[PDB]
RNA sequence: CCGAAGGUGGGACAGAUGAUUGGGGUGAAGUCGUAACAAGGUAGCCGUAUCGGAAGGUGCGGCUGG
RNA sequence: GGUACCUAACCAGAAAGCCACGGCUAACUACGUGCCAGCAGCCGCGGUAAUACGUAGGUGGCAAGCGUUGUCCGGAAUUAUUGGGCGUAAAGGGCUCGCAGGCGGUUUCUUAAGUCUGAUGUGAAAGCCCCCGGCUCAACCGGGGAGGGUCAUUGGAAACUGGG
RNA sequence: CGCAUUAGCUAGUUGGUGAGGUAACGGCUCACCAAGGCGACGAUGCGUAGCCGACCUGAGAGGGUGAUCGGCCACACUGGGA
């Protein structure tokens, strides 16, 4: 069943935000690894680590609460659901909260961010809003 | 619902019914059928000119003229202003206006029409009720 | 047309002077010298919109089309609309100092002719581009009204330069909105035409 | 001066039962005007097999051509993958 | 058949003509094959604009202009190139 | 933090409802006013007040409004980013607008955003039209707003690495 | 030979209209009861059968929305 | 068609009306009427002190236009892809097994149907939009460009969807 | 483009061979065979409608319209023919 695991990892990060948990295990497909690498390099995460194992592997996330109790990530969203996939052209790539958020968009040359896909001027699957 | 359910059943849009249906039709004489014309006004012949009353709390006697139209339908229309030319068997031009108070009545007789004379003693609200600029 | 009456109703000096509000600052009429009530949000938008359109005497067809043309430009919207009504030729004539009102500057364009870059313009709504030397022909060269408005001295605004004898009004870069009007609150009128 | 190129498809044979012809399901598939999701449609064409080199369940390409009869407008190019 | 011809554009009292390669069959404002630039009659000065190479391309495939379009070609000087082409 | 109320405030009101309570004798009425109070430099608040009279109710509403104040980011005299405020079947989106538009908003939303000092808002109410829940919905949407400097400090980042 | 119209026939569909008829709605402070709302004076409702001027009653089973 | 156009003579002289004014909705008093006449889009007024009726004054809106009607669209997120729901308000089939259909855990290779990108043709002219020009300005015209295709042909990518 | 309270519709219809016809391939027309063809991705039937560039509205997605101008179509008192 499970019907898509990317939306499930985004809700797992969101529930760890709302509980204010500090670590997460996520079952780590390769696109999940690249998403967490993007969220690492954009400062939404402290650090991300991989646990390569026998079942499917584990990726662990260290949620970043920079000040007193401040969820840097307020909300997540999945755009292309498995049953309505969404694809944006390069002159339609959405820039979110105009600059203050971001959209994870996996084009033909690497799983890119907003600015990366904008500077490479290509579009593909549009698979996360990250606020 | 779901997207596949939206693909195979769709969103069915809500039905629109007109507020004034006797204006919303027409008639051709030899085809013997009942065309959809959607017309603003209709002249028709009065079949009964009386007066009768509304239903509930508002209680003041209304005006009530009954007109048979060019599509064939008898409707009770309303004559708003004070003092009318009209008799039975009078040619009457009808515009669309709902009278909430009297039930069954949803049209106005155009005042200033082909035979509906302009109203008596009026200087304010000139264009409604038909009257010309009197003198000054 | 009183047109003092418009000023005391709107509560603003539409000339901008001690006249027309002294001795009678209330609006008009039998319900005027009593304490009238303050207006709503709708009333505030009507106040600012009608301040501006009764300054310039515009019908709302032309007033909306100039609102739209200011929208066709870039930048801030209500500033550009101020700029378009301060490029209007009756306003250019009244800010060169050739009239005591904007009706007199309208009548200069209507019959008591005034000339732009040559032949003539009989039309007040002419948007005036920069660089345009505006003067009068040798028929109406110096008659009683232009003589009076030369004797009376207004300020020339910094988006204009005006000569006495040669009477050519020339321009500069753009009329900045610090210079234009202190009393009219823009961007309540943009909100009024946003609806 | 090379002449103009004709339209080309690939598809899949439904039936062999017509004399020297087949019908071909092209499964190119496209999205909506409104909901945007991408749904499938099967388009079966009548195509001429002059050698009768077809089988039920055969992926085949077809080229367009002159109208070969009523409802026939297609012919074979390259029978790619055979049925088992 | 094929004719390089003026094509009426403009307001009521102020005509305008686009020099337009159309057929004699087709209506005057109607369908047309391709265009070269323009013709202002109602200007008090000049201002004809001819493309000067695609009009020449249509003259040689066979497209005979009407008289006013021909003498506009002569005024801009494309008919001298066409007579030089016949001298070629 | 709790905003100390020592500022200059303009204190205009949204509604006064007449609000009844039935006793053995009959109806006993009060006036429940809610008033939005704030300067136009980035501090907004609102408050409810109930009394037998209208002006004492407005007094208590202005006092409780000065008690509860909120802050609003004015990035380029607008709001920084589009947000939906969702207090309880009142949902109101707020877009930044261009610099000429003015506050395009309905009554209590318009009162909040004009007494906020924010000048250029596109906005829309996607829910019920009671004044109380619309003002609560706006302040839910204005509490969750974010400054680009503080979010750049949150991401271990710089402003130009976000804003461009 | 094909062939429009016409002719004959039995159907199919569609609109008017029809003695008479059945329920529905809306309407005056009409008549008969008071079924429901409280333990509404027999807790109510749901399904089903039956009976009864009528709301309804009663049986069986279910529900608490006692 | 002595038509646009230009110039001179004469007199403020020839030239302003329509709708509304409780709230929505900017704009109010008086007299008459007295659940009558009537108003009304809605809440609903009016039964002798009517800012809701009729008149007069006033005010407000626009303006050679104004108002009503009829139909579209908006408001209506009240058909919701953007943008709604289903314990009790409308709304979970009495419940199952399953055909078609829809959706598919992981790693890897390849393909290129989907996706994105380049080039070419093309989506006529006029129209909407941008930039300039001419009609007394403007509408309109004119010029130049942009725009609008899941469009056709052609070439790359292989992350993702599908195929193997 | 609306209806499933329209679920089955076809028999020159669906293919073949041969002939004829047409500017031309072709059930376009005829002979002879085969039992085929279209179909829940909505056939058939009924109802409505000239289609479009465009026009009105809308923040847009959309919804409505198909006057003028322009492209294509169809018709010419009704049906058939050359």
């Amino acid at each position: 069943v499970m019907t898509d695991p990317i939306a499930d990892m985004l809700t797992r990060i969101r529930n760890a935000n709302m509980v204010r948990h500090e670590k997460l295990e996520i079952p780590a497909s390769k696109l999940k690894r690249e998403i967490a690498e993007i969220l690492k390099r954009e400062g939404f995460i402290r650090d991300v680590e991989f646990v390569e194992d026998s079942k499917q592997g584990i990726i662990r996330v260290f949620l970043k609460y920079g000040q007193n109790n401040e969820r840097v990530i307020t909300g997540l969203k999945r755009i292309s659901k498995p049953g309505l996939r969404v694809y944006a052209k390069s002159n339609e790539v959405p820039r979110v909260l105009n600059g203050l958020g971001i959209a994870i968009i996996s084009t033909s040359q690497g799983v890119l961010t907003d600015k990366e896909a904008r500077a490479k001027q290509a579009g593909g699957e549009v698979l996360a809003y990250v606020w | 619902p779901t997207i596949n359910q939206l693909i195979r059943k769709g969103r069915v849009s809500k039905v629109e019914n007109s507020k004034s249906p006797a204006l919303n039709k027409g008639y051709n004489s030899f085809k013997k059928e009942h065309t959809n014309v959607s017309s603003p006004q209709k002249r028709g012949v009065c079949t009964r000119v009386g007066t009768m009353t509304p239903k509930k709390p508002n209680s003041a006697l209304r005006k009530y003229a009954r007109v048979r139209l060019t599509n064939g339908i008898e409707v009770t229309a309303y004559i708003p202003g004070i003092g009318h030319n009209l008799q039975e068997h009078s040619v009457v031009l009808i515009r669309g206006g709902r009278v909430k108070d009297l039930p069954g009545v949803r049209y106005h007789i155009v005042r200033g029409a082909l035979d509906t004379a302009g109203v008596e003693n009026r200087a304010q609200g000139r264009s409604k009720y038909g009257t010309k600029k009197p003198k000054a | 047309g009183p047109s003092w009456k418009l000023s005391r109703r709107l509560g603003i000096s539409l000339s901008g002077t001690g006249k027309e509000l002294e001795k009678r600052p209330y609006a008009p009429g039998p319900h005027g010298p009593g304490q009238r009530k303050k207006l709503s949000e709708y009333g505030l938008q009507l106040q600012e919109k009608q301040k501006l359109r009764h300054m310039y005497g515009v019908n709302e067809r032309q007033f909306r089309t100039l609102f739209d043309k200011a929208g066709k430009l870039a930048g801030k919207h209500g500033e550009n609309f101020m700029i378009l009504l301060d490029s209007r030729l009756d306003n250019v004539v009244y800010k060169l100092g050739l009239a005591r009102t904007r009706r007199q500057a309208r009548q200069l364009v209507n019959h008591g002719h005034i000339l732009v870059d040559g032949s003539r313009v009989d039309i007040p709504s002419y948007l005036v581009k920069p660089g345009q030397t505006i003067g009068v022909r040798e028929k109406s060269r110096n008659l009683s009204i232009i003589k009076e408005s030369v004797e009376v001295n207004n300020f020339v605004p910094e988006y204009l330069t005006f000569d006495a004898e040669k009477l050519e009004g020339t321009f500069t870069r753009l009329p900045e909105r610090s210079e234009l009007a202190p009393e009219i609150n823009e961007a309540l009128i943009v909100e009024f035409y946003s609806r | 001066s090379e002449r103009n190129q004709r339209k080309v498809y690939q598809g899949r044979v439904v039936s062999d039962k017509m004399d020297k012809t087949i019908t071909v399901v092209v499964e190119t598939y496209k999205k909506h005007t409104l909901y945007g999701k991408r749904v499938k449609y099967s388009k079966k064409f009548k195509a001429h097999d002059e050698n009768n080199q077809a089988k039920i369940g055969d992926i085949v390409k077809i080229m367009e051509t002159r109208p070969l009869s009523a409802t026939k407008r297609f012919r074979l190019v390259e029978v790619v993958e055979e049925a088992v | 058949a094929v004719k390089i011809r003026l094509k009426r554009m403009g307001a009521k009292k102020s005509p305008f003509y686009r020099i337009v390669v159309a057929d004699s069959r087709s209506p005057r404002d109607g369908r047309f094959i391709e265009t070269v630039g323009t013709y202002n009659p109602v200007a008090k000065p000049a201002e004809v604009k001819i493309d000067e190479e695609l009009a020449l391309k249509w003259l040689q495939t066979g497209a005979k202009p009407s008289d006013t379009v021909r003498n506009l070609f002569s005024s801009q000087g494309i008919m001298e190139k066409f007579h030089n082409a016949k001298q070629g | 933090r709790i905003d100390p109320s020592k500022l200059e405030l303009e204190e205009r009101l949204v509604t006064v409802n007449r609000v009844a309570k039935v006793v053995k004798g009959g109806r006993r009425f009060r006036f429940a006013a809610l008033v939005v109070v704030g300067d136009k430099n980035g501090h907004v608040g609102f408050g409810t007040g109930k009394a037998q009279e209208v002006p004492e109710a407005i007094r208590k509403a202005v006092e409780d409004a000065k008690k509860n104040l909120i802050e609003v980011p004015m990035v380029g005299t607008t709001i920084p980013h589009e947000i939906i405020g969702r207090f309880g079947a009142g949902n109101i989106l707020l877009k930044p607008a261009s610099e000429g538009t003015g506050v395009i908003a309905g009554g209590p939303v318009r009162a909040v955003l004009e007494l906020a000092g924010v000048a250029d808002i596109l906005s829309k109410s996607l829910g019920s039209n009671t004044p109380i829940n619309m003002i609560r919905a706006t302040l839910q949407g204005l509490s969750e707003l974010k400054r680009a400097e503080d979010v750049a400090k949150l991401r271990g980042k710089s402003v130009e690495e976000l804003l461009g």
